[PDB]
C-alpha cells in the first residue's frame, strides 16, 4: 500500500515538474502544426 | 457583412468588424503568423 500509493504520488509530481515527458503528443501537434503552416506558406510563393 | 473589401493596399472578400485591437500611426494593416492580412485600418478616418 505504500509502495503503490507513493509511485502514484511519484507519478504527478513527474507530470507536474517535467513537461517534456508528453513531448510524444507534442510532436503529433507540431507536424500537424509544421504541415498545416507551410501549405498555407506555399500560397505567398510565386513558383515560378 | 461578407462583402469584397479593398482599401489601398490590398483586394479581398471577408466579413469586417471593427476590434481592439491598437495600430501605431504608421501602420497600415498587419498580418498574422500565416502571412495573412487579418487586420485593415481605414485609409480615410481613423478606424481599426
Amino acid at each position: 500500500a505504500n509502495q503503490f500509493n507513493s509511485a502514484i504520488g511519484k507519478i504527478q509530481d513527474s507530470l507536474s515538474s517535467t513537461a517534456s515527458a508528453l513531448g510524444k503528443l507534442q510532436d503529433v501537434v507540431n507536424q500537424n502544426a509544421q504541415a498545416l503552416n507551410t501549405l498555407v506558406k506555399q500560397l505567398s510563393s510565386n513558383f515560378g | 457583412k461578407c462583402v469584397n473589401f479593398n482599401f489601398n493596399g490590398l483586394t479581398g472578400t471577408g466579413v469586417l468588424t471593427e476590434s481592439n485591437k491598437k495600430f501605431l500611426p504608421f501602420q497600415q494593416f498587419g498580418r498574422d503568423i500565416a502571412d495573412t492580412t487579418d487586420a485593415v485600418r481605414d485609409p480615410q478616418t481613423l478606424e481599426i
